């Protein structure tokens, strides 16, 4: 690695010293003999070596093994790849072959077909430790949809939203569903806790990357049935609700039983809902009236002392001297305590 | 569907035509596995013995796992799976019968020839003697893995201990490939003993006509070669499993004597890397449980080569922790033994070894402010990702909460109002307590109620210890403080507690004045930092 201008003499008989020691008897210094030898041949008859790296090994060499490939590979298209096609027809020896088909993948798109099936087969290495590598699998199936650009695309993607279903790393995975999906799902978003809010989170992200109208309608039977993290699910609803507003009468039915849940809110999630509602919407002002009522006796709570919430309900009544400007002498008192408050 | 139109046209040359075809289906129902059920029967009953061919019935093999890679259903193929491990079952035959074994381990996941498979695996198991004698078993490895699979997953109870007295007449007596292919045979033993130490310490008894349980074990540790590293990882893990239930513990105080579970066990550097942070956890543990049956030369030897983990910079942080763990729980039978000085002299060894230790926590602070190592080329395992500081942090925090207790077990160890307070040092022995007070002041640096905390601990430590012998160790040491005090005004809180109401303050306050009264002149010429701290 560092003085390659030594001599070449002494580059003859490395592989007397190197390839002798690979005919030793442990799983150690039988391995680093593997390493030393992938330098050399990475400088200037290379079958045998890069044959056995990828062949059946015990989890002793983890991290022994696959610095051995990556220091090998720039130089293996310079000297062809059925090699590693011909041991996925032989698990836990794939992963050795599955990150030499991660880093250099500039020349990797040519037989993408066994990639494919190697596709189905993370997804079933995705039913530990090893999930992170089955997401930079995952990881690795958006850099073949990147490398090689069917139908297979489309069910490796069903695969992957049920991978994101069955959970960070996946919130970076779902903006990579977001992008495979801009380059059935309704209906597992009615067969579907938390990862169904991501999951709903991820059908509003499909439908952004009419037809939203009668869409809507379904979607409000199924925020009929959702109505924290729901608050902040129905955020990203709402923004998808109110970009199909923005260009009927189903409109005015689903501001009505939000404000049905406005009224069943008087908590805290009902005023962060009427902010989203007020947000790309004009007309609020018949359920700002019982708000300002209850936003009073938050004010109320909060001259007595939930610190995010009553700031959210002072931007709510920030929000409400808005649209107000017949409550004003109310709500200008509650100001007036709450600027005199500490 | 079309895997049938694609295989019966199908149906060397033609063998490779139906394998690649099976694959591409397996690749993409219950029809089509009984027509292939079909075709296994007439694919097994052509050429069923193998003696390792290059030559299609390797692929008669090869297409028969593709049939088991893809899934009277289990009737037939129980069947056919008993029929094929029935001939060359008991000899050095192919590796068919460990895809056999597992296509019976996937048949009874989902009855009788379970019974006669484990009067195969007794029959195989007594003809593996003769087969021993006449080398004087690849197959007795996978039937050991299954059968206790099968076991476990329909019921066990009476074949189960029938099976147990055949596995109490294994194997237990025994060129250089040939001897190594024989002890690969050995090395199926000891993943046999694994399936005879799981059913003797998971949940409840069995027969126990057995005393030498023990012979077949610190045998089996010494003749094992240190090829196969898995082989010896279970073998520990073997007897870590063993050593945790009451009934098999006892027994380990015969003829072992606690003196064959040393580390020339862990042979091979292959074993050298990770094997001894366990082979050190499986005896820190036992020598913990039993606490009794110690003649005082092994009291010796487990307080030897237990602090010699804890100076061990290459084993691991958190072996490190528990290896001096281990000193702490141990005094209770070195201080309890006879006041022949012999309670002191070994206290002094472990207060020695937390010594060394706190040096070695200083070496590396002005390094945080050899330790590249990580820009060598062959990295031989996975790098660490843990940070410096927090972990001397976490370090110095639990060794400072087990010294404590261990001077606590120095007040009582006093030599001939005696064994209360006074205590006889020797003058090898105050030079050690010199570099315990030196080097816990200095690993302070490390830094407020966290670190104010440890100054009561490091403080109470030296308050009960015998005030002749303090009067030498502050005064020496009182020009080191000072120096450390400068740069840190936390260490003011160490002297303000030696004189807080306590035994101390009337000799540590006439220390103290001696002390500044010589700094008195040198008061009105040094800088802010230096004048603060002396009129504090």
């Amino acid at each position: 690695k560092g003085a390659p201008t030594a001599l070449t003499d002494m580059r003859k008989d490395i592989i007397k010293f190197s390839w002798n020691y690979i005919k030793l008897d442990d799983n150690t210094s039988k391995q680093a003999a593997y390493v030393v030898t992938a330098y050399f041949i990475s400088r200037f008859l290379t079958t045998r070596i890069f044959v056995a790296l990828l062949r059946c090994h015990q989890i002793d060499t983890r991290y022994l093994v696959k610095q051995a490939l990556e220091l090998l590979a720039p130089v293996l298209s310079e000297r062809w790849l059925k090699w590693p096609r011909r041991v996925l027809s032989e698990t836990q020896v794939a992963n050795i072959y599955q990150l030499i088909v991660k880093f250099p993948d500039l020349f990797y798109p040519a037989r993408d077909h066994f990639i494919p099936n190697i596709i189905t087969a993370m997804g079933k290495l995705t039913v530990l430790e090893n999930q992170q590598l089955a997401i930079d699998l995952a990881e690795l199936i958006l850099k073949w949809e990147t490398k090689l650009p069917f139908a297979q695309r489309e069910a490796c993607v069903t695969f992957l939203i049920r991978y994101i279903c069955i959970s960070e790393l996946g919130k970076r995975a779902l903006n990579i569903l977001y992008e495979l999906l801009g380059p059935v799902k309704l209906q597992f978003f009615e067969r579907f806790l938390l990862g169904y809010c991501l999951n709903a989170l991820e059908v509003l992200a499909v439908a952004l990357k009419t037809w939203i109208i009668e869409n809507v309608s379904y979607l409000q039977k199924l925020l009929e049935k959702c109505l924290q993290d729901i608050q902040e699910i129905l955020q990203k609803v709402l923004g998808i609700i109110l970009e199909a507003i923005n260009k009927e009468d189903e409109p005015e039915e689903v501001t009505n039983f939000i404000s049905l849940i406005v009224n069943i809110i008087g908590v805290a999630a009902g005023v962060s809902l009427c902010w989203t509602l007020s947000l790309y919407r004009p007309n609020a002002l018949d359920s700002l009236l019982p708000s300002i009522m209850r936003t009073f006796n938050k004010l109320c709570r909060d001259h007595i002392a939930e610190f995010e919430a009553k700031v959210t309900t002072n931007l709510l009544e920030k929000i409400l001297n808005l649209c107000a400007a017949d409550q004003r002498r109310v709500f200008l008192s509650l100001l007036a305590q709450l600027i005199d408050r500490s | 569907v079309v895997q049938l139109d694609d295989f019966a046209t199908r149906l060397y040359q033609s063998k490779h035509s139906v394998l690649s075809e099976i694959c591409d289906s397996l690749e993409t129902y219950e029809y089509f596995l009984k027509s292939l059920i079909p075709l296994f029967i007439d694919v097994l009953k052509e050429v069923p013995v193998s003696f390792v061919a290059n030559s299609p019935e390797n692929k008669l093999r090869n297409i028969t796992l593709e049939i088991l890679h893809r899934i009277d259903a289990l009737q037939a193929y129980s069947n056919e799976i008993v029929d094929t491990l029935m001939d060359l079952l008991k000899v050095e035959n192919e590796l068919n019968g460990i895809l056999c074994m597992k296509a019976i381990t996937t048949l009874h996941k989902t009855q009788e020839k379970v019974h006669p498979f484990i009067d195969i695996v007794i029959e195989i198991y007594s003809n593996i003697p003769q087969v021993v004698e006449e080398q004087f078993s690849k197959q007795l490895a996978q039937a050991m893995f299954s059968f206790k699979t099968l076991a476990e997953s329909p019921i066990t109870m009476v074949s189960l201990y029938s099976s147990y007295k055949e596995l109490a007449a294994s194997s237990l007596g025994n060129n250089r490939a040939n001897y190594g292919e024989f002890i690969i045979g050995q090395v199926k033993a000891a993943s046999f003993l694994a399936y005879l130490f799981i059913r003797r310490q998971a949940q409840t008894f069995l027969e126990p006509y057995q005393q030498a349980i023990p012979d077949i074990i610190i045998r089996l540790l010494q003749d094992c070669p240190s090829e196969l590293s898995a082989a010896r990882k279970e073998l520990l893990h073997a007897t870590r499993h063993i050593l945790s239930t009451d009934f098999r513990k006892m027994f380990i105080p015969k003829i072992d004597l606690l003196f064959d579970l040393r580390v020339l066990i862990g042979e091979g550097f292959t074993a050298y890397e990770t094997l001894r942070p366990l082979a050190y956890s499986t005896v820190a543990d036992f020598i913990h449980n039993v606490r009794d049956h110690l003649t005082p030369a092994q009291l010796w030897k487990s307080v030897s080569i237990y602090c010699k983990n804890l100076q061990d910079d290459s084993l691991a942080l958190t072996v490190q922790i528990m290896s001096a763990k281990l000193l702490l729980n141990l005094i209770e039978k070195i201080m309890r033994s006879e006041s022949k000085t012999e309670s002191r002299q070994l206290l002094m060894v472990i207060i020695d070894a937390y010594t060394k230790r706190f040096k070695m926590l200083n070496s590396r602070y002005n390094g945080i402010m050899m330790s590249l190592q990580e820009y060598l080329p062959i990295q031989v395992s996975v790098p660490p990702e843990i940070d410096l500081l927090k972990d001397s942090r976490y370090l110095f925090k639990t060794l400072m909460t087990f010294l404590k207790t261990i001077m606590i077990g120095l007040k009582n160890s006093n030599p001939p109002n005696w064994n209360e307070t006074a205590r006889g040092f020797s003058n090898e022995d105050i030079n050690i307590l010199k570099s315990l007070f030196r080097e816990c002041i200095l690993a302070l640096r490390f830094f407020t109620k966290e670190e104010k905390d440890l100054m009561e601990i490091f403080a109470t430590m030296f308050i009960h210890i015998d005030p002749a012998s303090f009067n030498e160790i502050v005064r020496e040491e009182l020009p080191f403080m000072y120096k450390q005090m400068l740069d840190f005004a936390s260490l003011l809180h160490i002297p303000q507690f030696f004189l807080a109401s306590v035994i101390t303050s009337s000799s540590f306050s006439g220390i103290l004045i001696t002390f500044l009264k010589s700094k008195l002149v040198d008061l009105g010429e040094v800088n802010i930092i230096k004048s603060n701290i002396l009129i504090r």
